[PDB]
């Protein structure tokens, strides 16, 4: 979260949090109930979202669905739908905690391995989420659409 | 570490969930409590070096453990003394921060009495000296902070026992 | 580490011995299949990655080990796993080149059951990923080439009961 | 053994053995009875082998048996060819292991400090490895001479 | 001293001591009966030259000894002429061992954070340590004072 | 480490003592001696590879330990064996010019015992070889400085115990 980010940041450096870092958790905790409001429409709308956002990657990337493909069939087609709804699920964390370490550690570190391994294009799993992203700003104000679009651009960022 | 944001998402992650009534319930309890957080935070910041002097004042000095053959004798042994007394008031108040103590475990008490028993540091001085802290920091942040940061001294005091 | 070439060199050395046709007849039990061991480590290392992957696949995967809350959930204990078990088929490889286990003791076994135990690892579900990697190995060698494999396999697997 | 030494050089770079390594492993184990029949010669010509290299490394260096010298004496002389049947022992353990690992690995490591403690001259030392080579190529087809070659050259090469 | 000082730097780089190194511990435990000499002029002078030094203080820094002072009133006086004294017994274990390592272990380092956290004011401790110099040369020749200096120098300029 | 001199000086500091009569009595004792111990330093420095070559033919050489199967077969064991008894020689003449063990505790004897107990290496064949230098050192030194050296010796070899 935000408090772990500025903990983590002013034990490095030996001192108290900054009048800066304490002022950033104040203003945080304050606009917390927009923030809540954000992770309940999004988890309200998921199966839209992991749908249409399923919807148009394989539009997009019609490798993935298309013989040799990692997503070919009924069945592993429902498997690539069930990755995008853990990430909308990591990205809600993400928005509540205001910082991208529980995304970081729940859903990125050793990602590419992972994938390797299963013979997933990871780019395609980008393409996946950026695809949620632009699905879930249909659903949201325009500010809270730039806040909840950091944390999907995080995630494409961490697998690029 | 795990503050008390993410300890409500570890909770619904290890069970598959998406944010439920009581996860956004008690993420709400926590955002109530933030400011209040931050002024104990000001508070302690502000009177860091004054807290810790006036608990060695009233629990260490002119005793057997600062006169020679005691752990605090030598100015090295004092100054470390005081050190940890700074570290414990610093830590403390990024736990009550966080509204968890998970921090302490990692960054304070890992191997913390078994360090104390090998150089022959006296716990039960040192955990007198955190009651002190404890006692001194609630006269200037108010009882209910000074209630909250005492959970978090009388965490580490029971992790040195 | 010693492999069947230096048990006998060093059990020649430790008595001050020239190579006794006894010693000769040991080194000649080598050299009889050796090319097997080295046609079966080709073949091996050429499908090492999709070795893995098929295990993975017939003994972890759609199971509670990788839902949440099972030891393989979470991108990092993923990665992991599928690391260590990279590691039990190219150390198995080795020890059967060397038609000796010395390098699994050495460079494997040494404190890997008391590091499972402390991090929750579990044993029983590593040893059934062992046996599908036994199995997918045996698929691409042979039966006979899957049985030598599979005596260093059981060797990390009683290394971790 | 060259099995080893290609595992130790394959872990150090966490990967396993190149086509390349492997190729040598199979030319080592089809000539491995060529490499036990060469050990044999120079196990059945020991005394021959120690003898007549002594008698060369006494001509070039008599100084080391007369008196002063570290091998000085029947006593010492006859420690001094014990050492030559040492060395002549370890070569026939390289030849057959296809590598110098178990010659190193019992005679070399340490070597200057143990004869620099003991005062022999590690130079004459070297002579007289020099001096079995020269015996044992005589016992030897052109191409024998070669492979047990190189295994002396390497002890007289890790003395000078 | 300079003998724990000297074998510390010999077994840093794994060897005996250099022939400067003996020469050192040789010129300093010749001069020892000098050194214990001075360290019994310091221990039978030790109530004088405390309290005098302490008259001296307090007229240079009367505000230690005002209200508000760090020393104000019999018992804080008290004390204050007690770290004396310790300072006073820590030069003699410096001028013993012919070199500062004692009074440094003992008595340096921490001494900033120690008496930043008492409310102590360190300069006028080192003022009272420059006093007791003076008054202790008063009981020494020259040449006696000019070693003995330099341990109460040691002491002030490591308060600074 | 301590040397005679630190020894005292903690010895009155630990009490919050001045230097006693007692205490400049041991400070003159070791002083007296300085020269006698800087000789003895000096002769042992200028044959410290003499001494260990002539200990090591009296007590190790010929012998099983050296034959093939022994610990001090090999070069490697060889080399490892002479290095410790330099070891032993070079560390009991800094704690002979100290006049005080403690180096020997805090820098030799600090996990020696089980150092050599994981190896195989035999504590009572290095006992013999500490003894031999004990001796030939004497042989140099002379009788008072070869009894003060032995002090040194038999503490290294108690401590293997
Ligand atoms: C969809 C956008 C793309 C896919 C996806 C796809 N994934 C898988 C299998 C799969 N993926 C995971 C994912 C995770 N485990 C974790 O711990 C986390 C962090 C929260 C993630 C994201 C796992 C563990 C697995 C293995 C199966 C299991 O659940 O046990 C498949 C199936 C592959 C197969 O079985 O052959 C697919 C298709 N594929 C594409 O081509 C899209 C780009
Ligand atoms: C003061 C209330 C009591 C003491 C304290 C005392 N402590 C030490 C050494 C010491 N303390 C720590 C503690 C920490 N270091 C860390 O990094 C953290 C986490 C932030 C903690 C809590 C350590 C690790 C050490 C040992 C290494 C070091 O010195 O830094 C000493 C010094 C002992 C010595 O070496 O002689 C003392 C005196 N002593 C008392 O008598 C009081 C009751
Ligand atoms: C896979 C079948 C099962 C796992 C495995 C799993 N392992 C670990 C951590 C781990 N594994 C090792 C093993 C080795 N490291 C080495 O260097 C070697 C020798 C070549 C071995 C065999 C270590 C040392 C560790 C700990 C340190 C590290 O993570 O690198 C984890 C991670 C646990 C965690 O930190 O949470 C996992 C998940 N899990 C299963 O569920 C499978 C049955
Ligand atoms: C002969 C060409 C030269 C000598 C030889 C010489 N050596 C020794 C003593 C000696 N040599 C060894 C050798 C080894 N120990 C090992 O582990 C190995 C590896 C297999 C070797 C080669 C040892 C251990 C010893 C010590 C005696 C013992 O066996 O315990 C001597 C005797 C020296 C003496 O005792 O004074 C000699 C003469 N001397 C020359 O001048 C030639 C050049
Ligand atoms: C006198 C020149 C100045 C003072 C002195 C003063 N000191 C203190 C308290 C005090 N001082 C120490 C000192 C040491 N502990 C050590 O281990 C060593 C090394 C040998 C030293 C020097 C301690 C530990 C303490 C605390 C009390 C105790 O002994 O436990 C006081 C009392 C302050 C107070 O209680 O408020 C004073 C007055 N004051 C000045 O202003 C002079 C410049
Ligand atoms: C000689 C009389 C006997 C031996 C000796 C022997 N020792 C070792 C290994 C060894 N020795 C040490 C000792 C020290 N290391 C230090 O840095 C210090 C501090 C000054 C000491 C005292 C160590 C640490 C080790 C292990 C690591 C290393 O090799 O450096 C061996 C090698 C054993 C082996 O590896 O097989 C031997 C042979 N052996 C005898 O038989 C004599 C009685």
């Amino acid at each position: 979260s935000i408090v772990t980010k500025s903990i983590v940041n002013a034990d490095a450096e030996a001192r108290y949090l900054s009048p800066g870092e304490l002022d950033r958790i104040k203003s945080f905790v304050s606009g917390g109930a927009q923030r809540l409001r954000i992770a309940q429409v999004l988890t309200d709308n998921r199966e839209r979202i992991v749908k249409q956002a399923g919807d148009q990657l394989f539009q997009k990337r019609p490798d993935v669905v298309s013989p040799g493909g990692n997503a070919y069939g009924q069945e592993m087609t429902a498997t690539c739908l069930r990755d995008l709804d853990y990430y909308l699920r990591l990205v809600t964390y993400g928005i509540v905690a205001g910082d991208v370490t529980p995304i970081e550690e729940i859903g990125i570190v050793g990602v590419r391995e992972m994938y390797k391994s299963l013979g997933t294009p990871i780019d395609a799993v980008a393409g996946g989420v950026a695809a949620m992203k632009s699905v879930a700003a249909g659903l949201l104000s325009a500010e809270d659409a730039g806040e909840a679009g950091a944390y999907f651009d995080y995630v494409v960022g961490a697998m690029q | 570490m795990q503050d008390a944001i993410t300890s409500v998402i570890n909770s619904s992650d290890v069970q598959g969930k998406y944010l439920d009534n009581a996860a956004l319930e008690k993420l709400k309890g926590y955002f109530a409590t933030g400011e209040l957080r931050v002024r104990a935070a000001t508070t302690i910041s502000a009177n860091a070096a004054a807290i810790v002097k006036e608990a060695v004042a009233k629990s260490l000095l002119y005793s057997d453990i600062t006169r020679p053959g005691g752990n605090m004798y030598t100015t090295r042994r004092y100054a470390a003394c005081i050190r940890d007394l700074d570290y414990y008031l610093r830590y403390a108040t990024y736990a009550m921060l966080a509204g968890d103590p998970s921090i302490l475990d990692e960054r304070v008490l890992n191997g913390l009495k078994e360090t104390y028993n090998s150089l022959g540091v006296p716990v039960g001085a040192t955990v007198q000296a955190i009651q002190a802290i404890k006692e001194v920091t609630a006269s200037l942040v108010g009882p209910d902070a000074g209630k909250e940061m005492g959970v978090y001294f009388d965490y580490i005091c029971s992790g040195l026992s």
